[PDB]
């Protein structure tokens, strides 16, 4: 449960979301970052309001049921099975599957996952997420995702997810990085093009 | 400024009058007189720091021959150091208003010839004295001549 | 309250300084032009000293004024003793600052049991004050008390004294499990990040550093106020470089005797 | 009141500083006037003195104001620093004896070292 | 004898400057029954300090009473039978010290084993 920031990084307005995704790795290459794996970001949509079901590779034996303002319920794998098990009153709606694929960099206790966003066949946008390990209330390390963000996005530099917003000191959760990873896929499923 | 400018402005318009003085103590030693009471109840010296501040090595001794006494001085140094081979005195020629500028090495190539190692010596002298910056001082023309000397032992061997 | 003490010995200074200075425009004027050589150079003087003398007045009523804008609102052996007693402690603090400082003493020599009781009413005294810390004492090896100091959603510290002194200290992060599978202290392990290894490290020499000889409750007394220095990590800015971020890493110095940010690179 | 006597005192103070900057202003102009030959009125001239010294009494009466203030407050600060009144009576009889006890302890035995 | 009388008297100035910051710290902390705790223990230390004067003044007579030598002739530059008792000594210690030392490492190993066993049961 470390303090994340998750966001869009654009087009760049030439090229393919591939080579756009080689110059944000190359740049993290260049800052000291190292691979240690990959990752994938599942979220489909189950209606009768709408529910998603997110599945993270960092929590792999968890999947992420997220009511859009609701409450946010994190269970073992079986819950898939259980969507499968209702089948009736909860369809699957399909073509809105959605995922995230791509290279997990560590930099001095810094995450940054980077993704090229894959509604299907195409590629229609560049997730990018950086966590910060240590930090575990929100807001108050925001000024070091923004000078590393700042580092290394340069501009389109994001700011403060309306998580962060609730301003407390409330304690970051695992939920609120899969919330800012719907309202993503929302922002990206409403861009299309 | 404010507040004060209506003295500001008698003062500034009345300067250059003789009786100016005059008219200021008329208008202002009684009062204050009144409330405060009664009124009240031959070498130039930077180069003996220079040289009163060597180290041993040098030797530093004004030259029998030359003008004496007057602006400009002239010095024959020495340079004792076991590390070290003897090598030719050097002459130093510095300026009166020493500070802020250069003294001068009197050059003497013909005795810097006749040997191998004091033409090393001498090249090697000449150019640390073309790294120097400008207006350096006594000291850092002997401690180019030590480091000359020093590099052309370790060049020869 | 003092604010009000040294507002009101502020404007008596103020008061002072407006009616010195009112009394040297006056006393310079009553002299006259000097001579000066140039007569352009003795003009320049005059006007120059009274322009002056003049803007010393102006400076002077307005801070009259700032202060006006700030300002709030047998028996005498009493007070002889009290004033006599603030002049007796002033002198004294000053006096043993001034001393220990500078000591004399070279060596102990001329020509460590403790009950626990103590070591725990030692460790609650300093957790009463701290409100943001907490310490929680326990003894699962002996008489070594080891202690929980938790610090905001920040640090929690292991800290494992001997005879009610400190000896290790291990700094891990708010979510790290400190705790072992039964429930005991885990008193030997790391942070799995950089930052809270550097944070032990800079404890150890912490806990280097304070060492009086005898008398340890200055000891830990003094080791919880620079330890309650890091609560503003991930918020504080380096004091030489002006960043946060020096490799990845925070400013995890916090400089005894003057709690300033520091990444250890800058020293 | 002593605050309240301070934002009395200090409007006045502006006003005397205005007449002393303007009558030694008028005073000076009018013997400059006598002592290079210049014609002048002779007229309501104001003396200068009086206003000296009557901006040396604002003044004062502003730094008499303020010293019995801090006095005051420094005096009700170490007051609470230190409920019958006999009670009373008896810890302050305690205090000045401590006091005094304090004070000829340090100067018998800062004597008692030499003479 | 005299010469260790001068190490008494460097230890007496010492001492001194050691009271004397313990007495200011005594009377920066007096407020105002341990009232008259601080009151004898301000006594005491002030007794015990001109005991140190007067030491002092007696380490001083007797040792300016006991110079030929100037100092710095005393520099190093450039260019009986105490001495067996010295030797009898350094051996008898010599031989202390390293039994005590097979004492302390025994006492280590049977600490770090203590240690380790209790470690490993859990
Ligand atoms: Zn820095």
């Amino acid at each position: 449960m470390g303090v994340t920031c998750v966001s869009q990084m654009p087009v760049a307005e030439g090229k393919s979301v591939q080579q756009t995704v080689e110059l944000l790795t190359r740049k993290l290459e260049m800052l000291g970052a190292e691979k240690q794996g990959t990752f994938c970001v599942d979220c489909e949509t189950y209606h009768t309001k709408l529910m998603y079901v997110m599945h993270n590779s960092e929590y792999p034996l968890s999947c992420f049921a997220l009511f859009e303002n609701g409450p946010c319920l994190i269970a073992d794998t079986n819950f898939d099975v259980l969507m499968v098990k209702l089948k009736g009153f909860f369809q699957s709606a399909k073509a809105s599957k959605i995922e995230t694929r791509g290279t997990r960099y560590q930099y001095c206790d810094f995450l940054v996952k980077v993704g090229t966003v894959t509604m299907g066949p195409s590629a229609r946008g560049i997730s990018v997420e950086v966590e910060y390990g240590p930090c575990v209330v929100a807001s108050d390390c925001w000024s070091l995702l923004l000078e590393f963000l700042q580092s290394f996005l340069g501009s389109h530099t994001p700011g403060a997810p309306a998580v962060f917003g609730n301003r407390h000191d409330a304690v970051y959760g695992p939920a609120d990085t899969m919330v800012q990873y719907m309202e993503l896929f929302n922002k990206i499923r409403k861009q299309q093009q | 400024q404010y507040l004060c400018q209506p003295l500001l402005d008698a003062v500034l318009a009345n300067i250059r009058s003789p009786v100016f003085n005059h008219s200021l103590y008329r208008t202002f030693v009684p009062a204050m007189t009144a409330i405060h009471g009664p009124p009240i109840t031959s070498i130039p010296s930077v180069l003996q720091g220079e040289v009163a501040r060597l180290d041993p090595k040098f030797l530093v001794n004004l030259d029998p021959s030359h003008c004496s006494n007057n602006g400009t001085v002239h010095l024959i140094c020495k340079l004792d150091d076991k590390d070290l081979p003897s090598v030719p005195p050097l002459e130093l020629s510095v300026p009166a208003d020493y500070p802020a500028q250069s003294p001068l090495w009197i050059d003497r190539q013909w005795q810097y010839d006749a040997n191998p190692f004091l033409q090393s010596v001498h090249r090697c002298m000449t150019s640390r004295l073309l790294q120097l910056p400008d207006k350096h001082s006594v000291t850092a023309l002997l401690n180019t001549w030590a480091q000359s000397v020093h590099q052309a032992c370790l060049s020869a061997a | 309250v003092s604010v009000n003490l040294e507002a009101f010995s502020q404007a008596i200074s103020a008061i002072q300084a407006l009616r010195s200075s009112v009394s040297r425009v006056f006393d310079c004027l009553k002299d006259g032009m000097r001579n000066k050589e140039t007569l352009e150079g003795r003009e320049k003087a005059f006007i120059a000293h009274f322009q002056d003398n003049l803007h010393s007045v102006n400076r002077d009523l307005n801070e009259l004024e700032r202060l006006s804008n700030l300002v709030g609102k047998l028996y005498s052996q009493l007070l002889q003793a009290y004033k006599w007693s603030n002049k007796l402690q002033y002198h004294a603090g000053l006096a043993s600052g001034l001393l220990n400082q500078q000591s004399l003493k070279r060596s102990a020599n001329q020509m460590l049991v403790l009950p626990p009781q103590y070591v725990d009413d030692v460790i609650s005294r300093i957790d009463r004050m701290f409100p943001e810390m907490s310490i929680h004492l326990s003894r699962p090896n002996g008489t070594s008390a080891m202690l929980l100091v938790t610090l905001g959603k920040v640090l929690k510290v292991i800290v494992v004294m001997r005879s009610l002194f400190i000896d290790r200290t291990i700094v891990k992060g708010y979510n790290e499990n400190v705790y072992t599978e039964d429930g005991k202290l885990d008193i030997w392990s790391k942070s799995n990040y950089q930052v809270f290894q550097k944070v032990t490290d800079h404890a150890t020499t912490a806990l280097l550093h304070y060492q009086l000889p005898q008398m340890p409750d200055v000891v830990v007394r003094s080791f919880m106020t620079w330890l309650r220095s890091y609560i503003k990590l991930f918020q504080a800015p380096c004091q030489r470089c002006g960043k946060f971020l020096q490799d990845g890493l925070p400013p995890t110095w916090r400089d005894f005797r003057t709690l300033e940010a520091f990444h250890d690179t800058c020293r | 009141d002593p605050v309240q006597r301070y934002k009395m005192l200090i409007p006045q103070l502006k006003e005397s500083l205005q007449t002393l900057m303007k009558v030694a202003a008028q005073n000076l102009i009018q013997n400059t006037n006598i002592d290079n030959g210049q014609k002048s009125s002779d007229g309501p001239i104001q003396r200068f003195d009086k206003c000296l010294e009557e901006f040396y009494a604002l003044c004062d009466q502003l730094e008499l104001c303020l010293r019995l203030a801090h006095e005051c407050l420094s005096q009700s600060c170490d007051s609470a620093k230190h409920l019958p009144y006999p009670q009373y009576l008896a810890v302050i009889k305690a205090q000045i004896s401590c006091a005094k006890d304090i004070h000829t302890a340090l100067l018998d035995c800062a004597n008692k070292v030499t003479g | 004898n005299t010469a260790s009388l001068c190490r008494i008297g460097q230890e007496t100035v010492q001492d001194i400057v050691y009271r004397t910051m313990e007495i200011f710290q005594l009377l920066r902390n007096m407020q105002l029954g341990t009232y008259q705790d601080r009151l004898t223990k301000l006594q005491d230390n002030l007794r015990q300090l001109s005991v140190l004067f007067r030491k002092l003044r007696l380490v001083y007579d007797k040792c300016n009473e006991n110079d030929p030598i100037p100092v710095e002739q005393l520099i190093p530059y450039v260019e009986s039978e105490e001495r067996r008792e010295i030797a009898e000594v350094n051996k008898k210690l010599k031989q202390k010290n390293q039994q005590l030392k097979q004492i302390m490492d025994q006492l280590r190993n049977l600490i770090w084993d203590i240690n380790a066993m209790l470690a490993m049961r859990n």
